[PDB]
């Protein structure tokens, strides 16, 4: 009954592999102040244009390893489409990136591979109904 | 040798044989030229099958030079046809075309242009000897000035694998890039006719370059390049043609001979613990001539705590034109983790996603169990009918027999095991690290099994252990050691 | 004999409509200190990724008029392709965006239209052999 299902963070800073379920209202707390801040930044990189244009530095990669790719996936639930107005907002922009067989789910992913010569790994945003064949967000 | 091969920066024509000697040198030659050249020019390697292109890309590493690693069909499509077809033929022709290999065969070059102009697809030629895509790509380059400028600006050298299978239209484009665009060509091929050819292969164009080309620099590769020098000397002494290439060494350590006095399992323990010339942690494989000789050795070792799995030679293990592809069809049927994309990678050309779905539909009939021998034969004919390849009668029965029983499942298993035992014919292809053989198997005086013995000796990579079961075997060594005045060619324990 | 032909700057800051011929080595000077700085920034916006990601503000539009679109075009000469190595650099990336009829010339343009609701006009980079049907740089 919530649009926001769960978020997956792979190889981003201190997040080796972390899966967190979500809801509309989320509160994060704990001893690790670094983990809470990186959690919010991981969401900004996926959704905030201003913080996303700067790309990934060497430090953002987990344990400063540029071989491993950074991956941030946000799983969404579109089952309540009939009575949720904000769900229809997403449908109107996604257009044909959804399939009818998996119409209840939609993925929003962030993939990053590092280039040694360019000293800079860009942020590629993909979305789609199936996690296997995600397509680049136009 | 190979050090002389990589130093040459001009047009290189390489004669490769015995397998794997072509792939390792190709990757090393590519990555070495990338390190020497700092300019913006890139390289382009083309392979017939998609697996070979993916195999080269994995060993090279990062391709930040913009280097192209892919299929021959995918190269001319993405780099020549698709970008500059509108420049060459006008805005009437599409750049979003979809190439289908199996459908829309036509008789004349003019007919295929209409299929591309109106039906918006790129179809193959009906004649297997004539390639329409390469005829189109060569035509586009001559028509389009930008097409010639881009190819020269992007690539300074082009690597070609398995050149003996290239057709004449495919050969014309490569020579056009060398003669007109002055692009360096690194060519790798097998001069022997062999068993495996692409449906439009003509070995004469490759053979003709070896005979009459003054631009290319010809080179040759050793058959047993991966084997160490000591194992090479022991293998080459049995065949007269091979005895001339080997050079004697002052000390021999890799080839071990031990007379079989104790039981078979005790010889294995003696070599592993008393002399430590074989490591139990390294892969160890034993050679036999027949399946019964492997079973008795496998059963004798299970009693002594040794665990072993034995790969038997399948009916498909036979030098036939479609043996390599038929085995891959079995691997897709037997193993669930083996993807359909892995099977499509072995098929020549870069098949589209729609064409992959049609081939997958034909093979899915073999995934149902207990559907008898008749249906397996028709699915096989339907499969190879799409590929325009006829199938040998014994190839069909060999494929069928493997499908019925689980006897040959582990021979096509994707999993890999450390300690195994294989027949001389079981692994005629793949090579092993350390191998132990027995002398009583091979008749050396009349050279009946010298070919099987030479194969047996060339399988071992690092350490070879020979059991001196036959006196006639040891006599043939000592007799030829006197003809060549060789004091040591073997290390005896 | 020079790759850099001329640059056109339309409706960018104090540049209403300005056409300047160019060469490989260029020196700019004069009384208008604002024009010299905006000239270099106009080149950075076209070619510098770091300065281009920030987009155009309301102040960057000429006379603070958001109706008029900002346009910066760089005309290039590819006639010396046979003996210029840096010319072949550009050809290798442009690929099919050139036509053989106008193979000697190549255009690199920057177009910007302002959105009132988004308060932000993005930078769209187009190139091509013909100035009429420039295509978005991939």
């Amino acid at each position: 009954s919530s649009k926001f299902s769960n978020i997956t963070i792979k190889n981003f800073r201190n997040f080796e592999k972390v899966n967190i379920n979500l809801d509309n209202k989320n509160v994060i707390f704990g001893m690790n102040d670094i983990g809470k801040t990186n959690f919010l930044y991981a969401l900004r990189f996926l959704l905030d244009k201003e913080i996303r244009k700067f790309g990934f530095n060497k430090s953002d990669y987990h344990k400063h390893d540029t071989s491993k790719k950074i991956e941030i996936i946000l799983t969404l639930d579109l089952s309540n489409y009939e009575k949720d107005e904000d769900t229809k907002k997403l449908i109107s922009v996604v257009k044909g990136a959804r399939t009818s067989a998996n119409a209840d789910v939609f993925y929003i992913a962030l993939e990053s591979k590092y280039d040694d010569k360019e000293l800079y790994g860009n942020i590629i945003l993909k979305w789609g109904s199936e996690l296997d064949n995600l397509i680049d967000i136009p | 040798s190979r050090e002389q091969i990589i130093k040459d920066g001009g047009n290189i024509l390489v004669t490769a044989g015995a397998g794997s000697g072509k792939t390792t040198i190709l990757v090393s030659k590519i990555e070495a030229d990338l390190k020497e050249n700092k300019t913006h020019y890139s390289i382009a390697a083309v392979t017939f099958t998609n697996k070979a292109a993916k195999e080269i890309e994995g060993r090279l590493g990062y391709s930040s030079r913009g280097n192209f690693i892919g299929t021959n069909d995918g190269f001319v499509e993405s780099e020549i046809i698709r970008p500059f077809i509108k420049d060459a033929f006008g805005n009437d022709y599409p750049d979003n075309f979809t190439a289908e290999y199996f459908d829309n065969q036509f008789a004349s070059y003019d007919k295929g242009l209409q299929v591309l102009k109106y039906q918006n697809i790129l179809g193959t030629y009906s004649n297997p000897k004539k390639n329409f895509k390469f005829q189109l790509a060569l035509d586009i380059l001559k028509k389009s000035l930008v097409a010639r400028q881009y190819i020269f600006s992007k690539y300074f050298k082009i690597f070609i694998d398995e050149y003996q299978d290239s057709d004449k239209d495919m050969h014309n484009l490569f020579m056009y890039l060398k003669d007109q665009l002055k692009i360096k060509l690194f060519i790798v091929g097998d001069p022997k006719q062999s068993i495996y050819i692409w449906r439009g292969a003509e070995p004469e164009n490759f053979n003709g370059l070896i005979e009459n080309s003054t631009d290319f620099n010809k080179y040759h590769l050793t058959s047993n390049f991966r084997c160490c020098q000591d194992i090479q000397n022991y293998s080459n002494l049995f065949n007269e043609e091979t005895r001339s290439l080997i050079k004697e060494k002052n000390e021999v350590q890799n080839v071990i001979s031990i007379a079989d006095d104790m039981p078979i399992s005790d010889i294995l323990l003696k070599l592993t613990e008393e002399k430590q010339v074989l490591n139990i942690e390294a892969e160890l494989v034993i050679l036999v001539r027949r399946r019964n000789q492997a079973i008795e050795i496998m059963k004798e070792l299970n009693e002594e705590g040794f665990n072993f799995i034995f790969i038997p030679q399948t009916p498909l293990d036979r030098a036939t034109p479609n043996a390599t592809l038929l085995k891959e069809v079995i691997k897709y049927v037997k193993n669930d983790r083996y993807s359909i994309y892995d099977l499509a990678a072995e098929i020549v050309g870069n098949l589209s996603s729609r064409e992959i779905k049609e081939i997958q539909k034909i093979i899915n009939e073999l995934l149902v169990p207990n559907i008898n021998q008749v249906l397996i034969n028709q699915v096989l004919i339907n499969l190879f009918a799409k590929l325009e390849i006829t199938l040998d009668t014994r190839e069909i029965t060999a494929f069928t027999e493997v499908m019925m029983t689980n006897e040959f499942d582990i021979a096509f298993d994707t999993n890999e095991y450390l300690h195994k035992i294989f027949t001389v014919h079981s692994a005629k292809g793949l090579e092993f690290n350390q191998v132990i053989i027995t002398a009583s198997d091979y008749n050396v005086h009349y050279n009946r099994d010298t070919n099987e013995h030479y194969v047996a000796t060339t399988r071992a990579k690092d350490k070879l252990i020979v059991i001196m079961d036959n006196k006639k075997y040891s006599d043939y060594i000592e007799t030829l050691m006197k003809e060549l005045k060789i004091k040591n060619i073997i290390k005896s324990i």
